[PDB]
């Protein structure tokens, strides 16, 4: 079960490695919306959280 | 004047941009950054399966 749009849930996550290989085929993600930083090169950087 | 086609599954129909990684085109087919020209793409599930 997910959230309504006015009581959104909210996760922090911490400690542990930001692998996004397996994340390419499984959860397909069909947005390549981000513009922030670029998705090609996401494992590249380091996030404090 | 050079024509590529080819046929790949629908998945991943728009991973096909110049310079991004993906297992359907960094192990098949990879195209450089600095290409010029145009992509055409179209569903075809009832001429083949």
């Amino acid at each position: 079960r997910f959230a309504s749009v006015y009581a959104w849930n909210r996760k922090r996550i911490s400690n542990c490695v930001a692998d996004y290989s397996v994340l390419y085929n499984l959860a397909p993600f069909f947005t390549f919306k981000c513009y922030g930083v670029s998705p090609t090169k996401l494992n590249d950087l380091c996030f404090t959280n | 004047v050079y024509a590529d086609s080819f046929v790949i599954r629908g998945d991943e129909v728009r991973q096909i941009a110049p310079g991004q990684t993906g297992n359907i085109a960094d192990y098949n087919y990879k195209l450089p950054d600095d290409f010029t020209g145009c992509v055409i793409a179209w569903n075809s599930n009832k001429l083949d399966s």
